[PDB]
């Protein structure tokens, strides 16, 4: 046999979708930038079909060298 | 936001006080309903409706 | 292979138009005769006086 | 013209303000752009001329545009845009607020976005466009970060 | 993609005047006012039908088509005799502007051959997807339906599958094919609902009338579930209803199940309809339908709701509503039964497992139908 479910073999936290904790603009910080992010969210957010065609190569991995600020 | 806001708390109380007095009955004529809660026999015809589709 | 035409085959003579040339699919009801409805509510407004 | 606004005129304060345009290009632009605004407000707040209201501002418009004082004409644009608000037009507010948008986030004006985009978010309410304003009100309040102490504007805001 | 759209009010226009006889006055003062413009003699082999057999503005508006077409079917020569220019040059696009002029100008006979002739020449994907587009709208403009079908196959199997964000320009009016036939109910609003248009008013005619596009096949689609969710909850829907009251009114009405006013706006959306060149379903899903849904909505949750009085909530003519109530039942909708002698509507709503477990039974029905011909197919 073979389990389906992979997120519980180690824990290391589960599907947090589905909930709302802090949506979006709530957030004290405002920006700091956020427009990376968004742009992050992008492929999220659809966009992958116009990620092609318009010929954009969407950035893939995001890293946030930041302190607990 | 105060029409509508009033229409839908209406819309709340109404909700709640038909289905407050529900339980009980297996099957209740609709004008002893009207008289428990103290209004006519069409706009409570309407609400039960509207509610029940 | 054969077309078996030893049952009588009357070929339809008309070759003028398809009356459903697209494809609606039509019901039994669908294809009753009458004033469509917005006359008739005018008639029914008309004989209770508005 | 506080006398004026005191008593009610209108006529009277519509002809000053059509009669002191002299006196508004001979000094700072600035200045002249404000007591402009005042005065038209003033006017705006009581006598409720539907008909006149509209057409005499959108005369003021075109004045500024010839005299090319364009954050004045721009701040009245954002006042028709209020006023439509306030009379419930329905469109026209809004591609009016479009163009403002356009013209002002090419400009670094800060106030000004905050009020459109406040606006904007109030006429999609008014419209029952719930995301769009929420949205523009997510965009009004990153706009409005810059400005600390608006003690109106932060009311208008919450 | 802005032009045949203009093309697509003219053949609209046709349709006002020719169908409805009503509109014999004003239908011919619009045909007029937009065929004596936009060069209309090759497109009047359909006006002449109408109207008289030629306006008077023969010898002017001949030769201005005349001229027009001669320039750019001298310019294609030049192109395509000159210079040698192949495949992916600027011959391409040169006889886009002979289809152009074909199209905009001339008959659609010879637009349709400059299309198939650089469709077969050139298939490149900007070039494919153009072409398509193209012959879709005059597929839609002339009321081929085999064309319509035709551009709508290929499209929709090969064509968009290469290259993407383009199919969000092309639903609003890949789905006409749906919205100018009977099925309007299912497939329609599934891919219709879409309000990304490739342009802020064209193709079909407006913003608005993709509305009420919207609006009528939402309508023919489905009753009362949680399409507060669907549609409604939709802010640019309650914006254009902002904009059109009445279109608004007919559609709360529904949403309330106010029948009083109801039927009375549904007829002026049947009315309406009447004025539109997609009125398909002229006896079938015009009002019945819809009235259909709305009956069967008021009737469930009712058990025996008196003739008398669901006439009155309902309009007014207790005859009226009692023969189109008879008129339905025999029609095979409208669950229930009429007590003639007491006048009360006698439901018969089946259960949750009645209902599904007669499904089934029609279902099973089908099927033994289906394996009996498969058994058919076996030993033979
Ligand atoms: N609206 C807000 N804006 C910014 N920070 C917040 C907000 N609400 C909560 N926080 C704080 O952000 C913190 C995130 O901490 P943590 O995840 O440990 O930092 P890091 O991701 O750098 O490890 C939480 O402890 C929480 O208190």
């Amino acid at each position: 046999d073979v389990l389906p479910p992979e997120a519980d073999s180690s824990i290391m936290m589960l599907t947090s979708d589905q909930k709302p904790d802090v949506m979006y603009a709530d957030i004290g910080g405002m920006d700091i930038q956020k427009q990376e992010v968004r742009e992050a969210v992008e492929l999220p957010l659809t966009h992958f079909e116009l990620y092609k065609q318009i010929g954009i190569d969407p950035p893939r991995g995001v890293l946030m060298y930041g302190p607990p600020g | 936001i105060i029409s509508t806001h009033l229409a839908k708390l209406y819309d709340n109380l109404l909700e709640q006080n038909l289905i407050r007095v529900i339980e009980p009955f297996s099957r209740v004529q609709i004008e002893h309903i009207s008289s428990l809660i103290k209004l006519s026999k069409a706009d409570v015809e309407r609400k039960l409706s509207q509610m029940i589709l | 292979d054969d077309e078996f035409e030893e049952f009588p085959a009357e070929d339809w003579a008309g070759l003028d138009e398809d009356e459903d040339a697209h494809v609606w699919e039509d019901n039994w009801d669908d294809d009753n005769v009458e004033d469509d409805f917005s006359n008739q509510l005018r008639a029914e407004l008309e004989k209770h006086g508005y | 013209g506080s006398l004026l606004a005191k008593t009610g005129q209108a006529a009277e304060l519509g002809g000053l303000l059509k009669y002191v345009r002299p006196f508004l290009n001979s000094i700072s632009k600035a200045k002249a752009a404000r007591l402009v605004r005042s005065l038209l407000d003033l006017f705006l707040d009581m006598e409720a001329a539907t008909g006149q209201e509209v057409e005499l501002c959108l005369e003021c418009i075109e004045w500024a545009k010839s005299e090319k004082r364009t954050f004045l004409r721009q701040a009245l644009e954002a006042r028709l845009v209020s006023l439509y608000f306030d009379t419930k037009r329905y469109q026209e507010a809004l591609h009016l607020g479009s163009q403002l948008l356009r013209e002002l986030k090419k400009m670094d004006d800060k106030a000004l976005l905050v009020e459109v985009q406040l606006l904007e978010s109030k006429t999609y309410h008014a419209l029952s466009n719930l995301p769009k304003a929420r949205a523009a009100l997510t965009s009004a309040r990153t706009t409005a970060n810059a400005i600390y102490c608006p003690p109106k504007l932060q009311a208008t805001l919450d | 993609g802005l032009p045949k759209n203009p093309d697509l009010r003219i053949a609209q226009l046709r349709f006002l005047l020719s169908l409805p006889e009503h509109r014999g006055d004003a239908a011919v003062r619009d045909e007029l006012m937009a065929a004596v413009r936009d060069n209309n003699m090759a497109p009047y082999y359909e006006a002449l039908c109408k109207s008289l057999d030629w306006q008077i503005d023969v010898d002017l508006l001949n030769k201005m088509k005349k001229a027009n077409e001669d320039e750019l079917k001298r310019l294609d020569e030049e192109l395509e005799d000159a210079e040698k220019n192949l495949g992916e040059s600027e011959i391409r696009d040169a006889m886009m502007a002979k289809a152009e002029y074909l199209c905009r100008i001339g008959d659609k006979e010879g637009a349709l051959t400059a299309f198939r002739k650089t469709y077969d020449k050139t298939v490149a994907l900007g070039h494919r997807l153009d072409i398509v587009f193209y012959l879709l709208r005059i597929g839609l403009f002339y009321m081929d339906n085999d064309l319509i079908t035709r551009n709508t196959e290929k499209a929709k199997s090969l064509i968009e599958e290469g290259g993407d964000w383009d199919r969000r320009n092309r639903l609003k009016v890949y789905q006409g094919l749906y919205c100018v036939a009977i099925r309007d109910f299912k497939q329609a609003a599934e891919l219709f609902l879409d309000t990304v248009s490739t342009f802020t008013s064209y193709e079909l005619m407006d913003y608005k009338t993709f509305v009420t596009y919207t609006v009528y096949v939402s309508m023919i689609a489905l009753e009362r579930p949680d399409l507060r969710e669907k549609v409604i909850k939709g802010a640019e829907i309650l914006e254009v209803l902002h904009s059109l009251p009445a279109v608004r009114q007919y559609l709360f009405s529904l949403y309330e199940c106010r029948y009083s006013v109801f039927f009375q706006s549904l007829a002026v959306v049947e009315q309406e309809m009447k004025k539109d060149w997609l009125f398909a379903p002229h006896y079938r899903y015009y009002v019945r339908e819809m009235r259909i849904h709305a009956y069967s909505q008021l009737l469930e949750s009712y058990r025996s709701l008196t003739l008398g009085y669901m006439a009155e909530a309902f309009g007014v003519g207790v005859e009226f509503i009692d023969q189109e109530l008879s008129r339905f039942i025999a029609a095979g909708r409208l669950h229930c039964k009429i007590d003639k002698v007491n006048e009360i509507v006698e439901t018969n709503r089946p259960d949750s497992k009645n209902w599904q477990y007669q499904e089934t039974i029609k279902k099973g029905d089908l099927l033994l139908n289906r394996v009996q011909k498969l058994s058919r197919v076996i030993n033979m």
